[PDB]
């Protein structure tokens, strides 16, 4: 995976996350 | 191996994302069933009593022309009686 | 053992996708609470304004009964004096 980027509040997540940390949405939502 | 401790991490974070999203969705559905309810009573309460601003409408009418003949019956009287005086 | 490796990546691919379709579920009906609760409001004013329309027609209604009462009255008037 790696790190990804929220499609909605762009945050950046680390590799582990399957939720926004921020605004909990998932990866792929 | 570390490879596949991560995998089966993430799995179960996802599982139990899964459930946590499924609880929320759950008191949404009750909510949106209570105001589909609500939406429907108020709805034919509405409709069963849009006939009330028809005749609201013309009883004023109906009051406002009364109340210009009263009116003028009452003229009429005064002069009467002041062509009396 | 890779073959293993990519059938649970497989199974987290799916429940990844299964939690976003999820999240899509709900983003559709906090639209649809947005929208009954707005719905719901202006049918909430509509009706009362309808009891309100109620409520004055009964009022014209029982206006127009003691108007005709009193031009009944004037009229009795006048014919005493007229004959
Ligand atoms: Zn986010």
């Amino acid at each position: 995976r790696g790190r990804w980027a929220c499609q909605s509040c762009t945050f950046e997540n680390e590799a582990a996350a399957v939720l926004c940390s921020i605004c909990e949405r998932p990866r792929l939502a | 191996r570390a490879v596949l401790k991560e995998l089966s991490e993430k799995l179960e974070l996802a599982e139990k994302a899964l459930a946590s999203k499924q609880l929320q969705m759950d008191e949404m559905k009750q909510t949106i069933a209570k105001q589909e309810e609500d939406l429907e009573t108020m709805t034919i309460l509405r409709a069963q009593m849009e006939v009330y601003s028809e005749d609201f409408h013309a009883e004023r009418a109906a009051r406002e022309k009364i109340h210009e003949e009263k009116e003028q019956l009452a003229l009429q009287l005064a002069v009467l009686l002041k062509e009396n005086d």
